């Protein structure tokens, strides 16, 4: 559950910065 | 126990802070509307849970996190999570995604984007009954988004053609069931106003 959140937050940063 | 304390003991700090930021974006005060803070926390958590369960390889094949382990470099998440980003940024992510996939930008801000079906998703969480809330959100949204509705009483409303499988549904519903039970143990439940 915490992994789901940790990973999700990482992915959001990845996405935004690739744009 | 204060709902404030319930929230602290039952959600990750990361979730809590994003929830407070959302209320700040909406100029609402966590202290004055703890039920709303709770609601935002649960919503955030659901969106992240849904998005960590499926991955797509370059060919469009769908994997669970477990099935995909060792290959993740070469996979990408099936869902982009839009909820939990600062809202101003979220709008632009939504627009960018829509433009990249040759689809209409939805009028309202989605919670997820499903890279497989190329559809935006709105997630709803109810203390009531999932289908009632589905119809209400349909009035606003039309066919602009896929609705994924879950309730604290194992009820749900999902498209027959949703990407969420049995295991993923179970994981969301168990967490919600677990929260309802914990709330009840602190007599915070029949106080609660939910998203509906
Ligand atoms: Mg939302
Ligand atoms: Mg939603």
């Amino acid at each position: 559950l915490s992994n789901d959140i940790s990973q999700g937050i990482k992915r959001q940063r990845m996405t935004v910065e690739s744009m | 126990m204060a709902m404030d304390t319930f929230i602290t003991r039952n959600f990750q700090t990361t979730i809590i802070q994003k929830a407070k930021n959302t209320m700040a974006e909406f100029s609402e005060d966590p202290e004055l509307q703890p039920a709303m803070l709770f609601n935002i926390c649960v919503h955030l958590e659901v969106c992240y849970v849904i998005s960590d369960m499926n991955f797509l390889d370059e060919e469009g094949k769908s994997y669970t996190a477990l099935e995909g382990q060792g290959k993740e470099q070469n996979l990408r998440p099936q869902y982009e999570v839009i909820e939990g980003m600062p809202r101003t940024i979220a709008w632009m992510v939504q627009r960018s995604l829509a433009q990249e996939h040759g689809i209409e930008t939805p009028k309202y801000l989605a919670d997820l984007f499903d890279y497989k079906t190329k559809r935006f998703i709105e997630v709803g969480i109810t203390k009531g009954l999932a289908d009632d809330y589905f119809w209400k959100k349909k009035e606003k949204l039309g066919n602009s988004m896929e609705l994924m509705i879950f309730s604290y009483n194992q009820d749900y409303s999902l498209s027959n053609e949703s990407s969420l499988d049995e295991e993923g549904k179970g994981r969301v519903l168990s967490r919600l069931t677990e929260l309802q039970a914990e709330l009840s143990l602190k007599n915070l439940w029949q106080v609660l106003i939910g998203e509906e």
